[PDB]
RNA sequence: ACGGGGAAUCAGGGUUCGAUUCCGGAGAGGGAGCCUGAGAAACGGCUACCACAUCCAAGGAAGGCAGCAGGCGCGCAAAUUACCCACUCCCGACCCGGGGAGGUAGUGACGAAAAAUAACAAUACAGGACUCUUUCGAGGCCCUGUAAUUGGAAUGAGUCCACUUUAAAUCCUUUAACGAGGAUCCAUUGGAGGGCAAGUCUGGUGCCAGCAGCCGCGGUAAUUCCAGCUCCAAUAGCGUAUAUUAAAGUUGCUGCAGUUAAAAAGCUCGUAGUUGGAUCU
C-alpha cells in the first residue's frame, strides 16, 4: 500500500522524482545522453553536404529498393543516410549538392520499410522537392 | 518599449474529432440554414454558447443569497435579455442552459434581413447586406453577423443613398439609359 | 457610411493669440509659419563635424 | 542602477491617475516634493486630463508658464510639480478654486471650492521634536514645519493651517467619536467616525471606523486623517459623502437614474 | 542495390492531359451547393446505397 | 537556469514553458585599478595587462554596435545604412534648444479579428413534393439542378480627380469618372482500404517503380503506386518536421500495479522517518 499520513510528503515527493526516471519517455529527454546522440542537437530541420546515392532494400515481407543519400552535417560534421521519397527524385539530385533533411517522422525511430533510415530530404540545392517532383520549377546548377 | 497593445483572443475551437459523420451533418444543416459561409461561422457561434454556459455553470454553485451570483448572474441575464436569445419571464438562471446554437444565429443581421423581408433568400439577405444596402437606424451596416439587439430591430431599413431604398440608380442601369 | 463627420476646433481671441498659443504646424497651414529647408541628417553631420573644431572656425564649417 | 531614475513608465504609473495603455510609453514621472510619488496628481494630468483645460503636454507648459497656476497659493511653473491631499489649486484668470479630497473609490476628483475656504488647508502631524535652544517644532504631510506649535498639539492630530501665513489657527486631536478620511489602502476615500483604536506595540495600530450608515471598516493608523471634530467636517466634501456604495446600489442608481430622462 | 531504375513508372506512364471544365464554385454558394445536393431535395429512392461517388 | 509578474494546455488534481517590451539583478571582448561627482568601480570616461584589430613617412597614433540602421560569420532560424521631434515624456542656465528615447512609414501568411470569389427572375425537364383523377393525366402551390438556356437589376477588387488624415506623407474612412457573363476579374492544400469524411471507375506498371505515421499495398483483373475522371475535408488558407500539453488511471495526492502478464527484500532485529486505543461540560 501507499503511505497516507499527512506529514508524508517528502516520502511521496521524492518516490515519485526516483520512479519518474525508470519512464524512458522521460529519460530520453531529461538525461542528455541521447541529446548528444542526436545527429541534429534538437532541431526540426538541418542542412549537408551529399557524399553519395547509396540505396537501401527494404525490410521482410515486402521488396523493393529504398533510395537513400548519404549526407554530411555541416553544423557538426556528423553522417546520415536520409531518405529521397517520391518516384523520380534521386534524378534531381547528383553529388556534392546542399540538402536539406528533416526526420521522417517518428521523433528518431526508423519508419516502417526502411532498415535504420531516421531522416528524409526536403530540399535540394534550395530549391523543394515538392516543386521539382510536380515540375513547378527547375534543378539549379 | 511601445504604446502597442498585444491583448487579442481567438473567437472560435475546432472540434477533437475531424471527421465524425452526424457533427459534420448538423453543422452542414445549420449552414444551409442560415446563409453561413463555412464551418468557422458555426464554431463561432459555438463558441460564444459555451462561454455562456460555463460562467452560468460557475454561477450556479454559489447559493442564492451570495453577492457574487447576485450581481453577475443578474448581468448575464440581462444581455440575454437585450440581444433578443431570451424573453423576459424566463430570466432564472437555469433557463440559460436551454439556449441552443439556432437561437443566437436568429439573431444575426442576415437572418434578421431576410425575416423582414427585404430579401427573399438567406443568400439575398448576405449580399444585399455586403453591398452596402442594409442600415440599423442611421448607420450602414456592411456585416452580417451582426447581433441585432431587441430595441434595434423596428429600425432596419434600405440605406438612402442605395438604388433600392434611395433611388439613384446604379452602375448597371445608368449605362443601360446611355445606350437608349 | 459617409452622413457625419467629427472633429475638434478652436476660436481664439485674436492673431496674437493664436500666433502664441497655437503650434507651429497648425499656423503652417495658413501660411503664417514657415519652417526652414534642412533634412535632419543634415544637422547632426553639421553638428558633429564642429565638434572637432575649437573657437571661432565652428562658424566656418558646414 | 548607478543613482536616481528620471522616467516612470505609463504601465507602472499610479492607477488612480486613469492614464490609457495607448499614448505613450511614459508618464509623467512627479517632481520631488511635498507628496509620495505614490500618493499625488501632478499638475499636468489635472490639467489636461481632468480639467480638460489643455490638449497636450505642451500647453500645460503654456499655461503654467504664464504664471496662472497657484498650488498652495504660492506660483508654480512646473508642471509635475506632485500635488497631493488637501492642496488648494488657485486658477485666478477663471475663478475657480479646486482642492484635492479623495473621492469613494481610491482615486482623486475635481472638487471646486468657493474661494472663501481657500484661505486655509489642514494638515496631519507626523512628527514633533525640541531642538535648536529648546525650540519645538512640527513636521506635517506636506513637509511643512511650524516651529513654536500649540503644546497640545501631539502626533497623528490635525492642525488648520493659514495659507497666506503659514501658522496654525486651530486644531482637532485624535480621539474617538471624531470624523476621518481614509487616505491610503483598500478603504481609501472613507469617511467615517472614529470607533475604536486597537494598540500593536511594535507594530501598527488598527484604527476602527463606522460610517454614516453603519459600515463598519478599519485601517492602520497611518491612513487616518482627522476631518472634524464631532461629526462635522472642517472642509467640504465631494458629491458623494464619503460613502461607498456596494457595486449592486451603485448599479441600481445607475437604472433609476437614467429614467429621469425626456 | 541497383540505382538504375528510378522513376521508372514515373516516366513510362501515357501522358493523359486535363480536361477543361467549369470553374467550380467558391465559399458560401459551394456550401449552399453541397447543402442542397444532400438534404434539401433528397431523392426518396434506392436507400443504403449512400455513397456519393458510388461507381454502379 | 537571470528571478518574478506571467504563458500554453487542463473536468477535478496536474504538467511544461517563462531569452522577450513591466518590476528587480547583472554586463558592455576577458579579468583588474581608478579619476570626477550627491550618485559610477562608469566603458558612446581614463590607466594597465591578455585577446583581436585600424592608420603609419616605421619615429608614433588611435580602438570596443549585448544603442538605431547596416555588413560579415554562424546557422533550420529573424525587417530599412528610411522620415520627425508633431505625440508620450526626459535633460539643460531653459515657455524657445536637444533626444535612433519614442513616434511615423517600409519589409512582414509570427500570430489574432472581420471578411469577396456571386444574387435574382421567366422558361424547359421523361426532376421531386402538395389537390383531384382507380390510373393515364390534370397546376405559377413549394422546392432542386452535369440547363457552358435567356434576361436585366446589384456591386466591389482594381484604375483614379478631390477632400479628409498627418509634422509632411501613406493607409483606412468619404466622394467624382471608368470598372463583371465561360461575371478567364477561374481558390487552394491534402486525400478517396481501415483507423477517418469520401470510387473493388477507367488506362499504365507487374514484389519493379514506388506508397504507407500504424496495419498493410504492389508477383498481369492494384479499392492503396503513376495518371484521367468523379467524390470528400478544411477553406485564403492547407500540408511537413521538431519541442511541449492533453489523450496517459502508460508516473497514479486524487488515482495504477506486484500468485501466474514487469515486479514482495532469504529471514529477523533495529535508530531516524511515518503512524498511533478509551477517557475531562
Amino acid at each position: 500500500g501507499k503511505c497516507r499520513g499527512l506529514r508524508t510528503a517528502r516520502k511521496l515527493r521524492s518516490h515519485r522524482r526516483d520512479q519518474k526516471w525508470h519512464d524512458k519517455q522521460y529519460k530520453k529527454a531529461h538525461l542528455g545522453t541521447a541529446l548528444k546522440a542526436n545527429p541534429f542537437g534538437g532541431a526540426s530541420h538541418a542542412k549537408g553536404i551529399v557524399l553519395e546515392k547509396v540505396g537501401v532494400e527494404a525490410k521482410q515481407p515486402n521488396s523493393a529498393i529504398r533510395k537513400c543519400v548519404r549526407v554530411q552535417l555541416i553544423k557538426n560534421g556528423k553522417k546520415i543516410t536520409a531518405f529521397v521519397p517520391n518516384d523520380g527524385c534521386l534524378n534531381f539530385i547528383e553529388e556534392n549538392d546542399e540538402v536539406l533533411v528533416a526526420g521522417f517522422g517518428r521523433k528518431g525511430h526508423a519508419v516502417g520499410d526502411i532498415p535504420g533510415v531516421r531522416f528524409k530530404v526536403v530540399k535540394v540545392a534550395n530549391v523543394s522537392l515538392l516543386a521539382l517532383y510536380k515540375g513547378k520549377k527547375e534543378r539549379p546548377r | 518599449p511601445v504604446a502597442r497593445s498585444w491583448v487579442c483572443r481567438k473567437t472560435y475551437v475546432t472540434p477533437r474529432r475531424p471527421f465524425e459523420k452526424s457533427r459534420l451533418d448538423q453543422e452542414l444543416k445549420l449552414i444551409g440554414e442560415y446563409g453561413l459561409r463555412n464551418k468557422r461561422e458555426v464554431w463561432r457561434v459555438k463558441f460564444t454558447l459555451a462561454k455562456i454556459r460555463k460562467a452560468a455553470r460557475e454561477l450556479l454553485t454559489l447559493d442564492e443569497k451570495d453577492p457574487r451570483r447576485l450581481f453577475e448572474g443578474n448581468a448575464l441575464l440581462r444581455r440575454l435579455v437585450r440581444i433578443g436569445v431570451l424573453d423576459e419571464g424566463k430570466m432564472k438562471l437555469d433557463y440559460i442552459l436551454g439556449l441552443k446554437i439556432e437561437d443566437f444565429l436568429e439573431r444575426r443581421l442576415q437572418t434578421q434581413v431576410f425575416k423582414l423581408g427585404l430579401a427573399k433568400s438567406i443568400h439575398h439577405a448576405r449580399v444585399l447586406i455586403r453591398q452596402r444596402h442594409i442600415r440599423v437606424r442611421k448607420q450602414v451596416v456592411n456585416i452580417p453577423s451582426f447581433i441585432v439587439r431587441l430595441d434595434s430591430q423596428k429600425h432596419i431599413d434600405f440605406s438612402l443613398r442605395s438604388p433600392y431604398g434611395g433611388g439613384r440608380p446604379g452602375r448597371v442601369k445608368r449605362k443601360n439609359a446611355k445606350k437608349g | 457610411g459617409g452622413g457625419k463627420t467629427t472633429g475638434f476646433g478652436m476660436i481664439y481671441d485674436s492673431l496674437d493669440y493664436a500666433k502664441k498659443n497655437e503650434p507651429k504646424h497648425r499656423l503652417a497651414r495658413h501660411g503664417l509659419y514657415e519652417k526652414k529647408k534642412t533634412s535632419r541628417k543634415q544637422r547632426k553631420e553639421r553638428k558633429n563635424r564642429m565638434k572637432k573644431v575649437r573657437g571661432t572656425a565652428k562658424a566656418n564649417v558646414g | 542602477a548607478r543613482g536616481p531614475k528620471k522616467h516612470l513608465k505609463r504601465v507602472a504609473a499610479p492607477k488612480h491617475w486613469m492614464l490609457d495603455k495607448l499614448t505613450g510609453v511614459f508618464a509623467p514621472r512627479p517632481s520631488t516634493g511635498p507628496h509620495k510619488l505614490r500618493e499625488c496628481l501632478p499638475l499636468i494630468i489635472f490639467l489636461r486630463n481632468r480639467l480638460k483645460y489643455a490638449l497636450t503636454g505642451d500647453e500645460v507648459k503654456k499655461i503654467c508658464m504664464q504664471r496662472f497656476i497657484k498650488i498652495d497659493g504660492k506660483v508654480r511653473t512646473d508642471i509635475t510639480y506632485p500635488a497631493g491631499f488637501m492642496d488648494v489649486i488657485s486658477i485666478d484668470k477663471t475663478g475657480e478654486n479646486f482642492r484635492l479630497i479623495y473621492d469613494t473609490k481610491g482615486r482623486f476628483a475635481v472638487h471646486r471650492i468657493t474661494p472663501e475656504e481657500a484661505k486655509y488647508k489642514l494638515c496631519k502631524v507626523r512628527k514633533i521634536f525640541v531642538g535648536t535652544k529648546g525650540i519645538p517644532h512640527l513636521v506635517t504631510h506636506d513637509a511643512r514645519t511650524i516651529r513654536y506649535p500649540d503644546p497640545l498639539i501631539k502626533v497623528n492630530d490635525t492642525i488648520q493651517i493659514d495659507l497666506e501665513t503659514g501658522k496654525i489657527t486651530d486644531f482637532i486631536k485624535f480621539d474617538t467619536g471624531n470624523l476621518c478620511m481614509v487616505t491610503g489602502g483598500a478603504n481609501l476615500g472613507r469617511i467615517g467616525v472614529i470607533t475604536n483604536r486597537e494598540r500593536h506595540p511594535g507594530s501598527f495600530d488598527v484604527v476602527h471606523v463606522k460610517d454614516a450608515n453603519g459600515n463598519s471598516f478599519a485601517t492602520r493608523l497611518s491612513n487616518i486623517f482627522v476631518i472634524g471634530k464631532g461629526n462635522k467636517p472642517w472642509i467640504s466634501l465631494p458629491r458623494g459623502k464619503g460613502i461607498r456604495l456596494t457595486i449592486a446600489e451603485e448599479r441600481d442608481k445607475r437604472l433609476a437614474a437614467k429614467q429621469s430622462s425626456g | 542495390g541497383s540505382l538504375a531504375r528510378a522513376g521508372k513508372v514515373r516516366g513510362q506512364t501515357p501522358k493523359v492531359a486535363k480536361q477543361e471544365k467549369k470553374k467550380k464554385k467558391t465559399g458560401r454558394a459551394k456550401r449552399r451547393m453541397q447543402y442542397n445536393r444532400r438534404f434539401v431535395n433528397v431523392v426518396p429512392t434506392f436507400g443504403k446505397k449512400k455513397g456519393p461517388n458510388a461507381n454502379s
